[PDB]
């Protein structure tokens, strides 16, 4: 029926059962999760080129 | 539409994009702004590298996506 967050509108199906506004808000939650999980792999991935280049001409 | 390329250095490259286009592509388009070559690039997204010959759309990049470029030495 209605919004999930409780919001008192109501949820789209589209939308996980959120409201525009609610859903808005999880979608912008997501994306910064996803940003800083991609900028650790970012980190990891930068570390190994360093030492794949630092062991390639020791 | 825009898309995001963040570094690990303190920038990011604003770029304009195609659902359509080649992460090849894409790469070309940072070497044009930032003068990187194609092959110095590792680019991440959603937990992935991006392959060369995928587009941005086969990976749900959507408007104001934000990657994370990594240098290939
Ligand atoms: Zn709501």
């Amino acid at each position: 029926l209605l919004c999930k967050k409780g919001c008192g509108y109501y949820g789209n199906p589209a939308w996980q059962g959120f409201c525009s506004k609610c859903w808005r808000e999880e979608y912008h939650k997501a994306r910064q999760k996803q940003i800083q999980e991609d900028w650790e792999l970012a980190e990891r991935l930068q570390r190994e080129e360093e030492e794949a280049f630092a062991s390639s001409q020791s | 539409m825009q898309i995001f390329v963040k570094t690990l250095t303190g920038k990011t490259i604003t770029l304009e994009v195609e659902p359509s286009d080649t992460i090849e592509n894409v790469k070309a388009k940072i070497q044009d702004k930032e003068g990187i070559p194609p092959d110095q690039q590792r680019l991440i997204f959603a937990g992935k590298q991006l392959e060369d010959g995928r587009t941005l759309s086969d990976y749900n990049i959507q408007k104001e996506s934000t990657l994370h470029l990594v240098l290939r030495l």
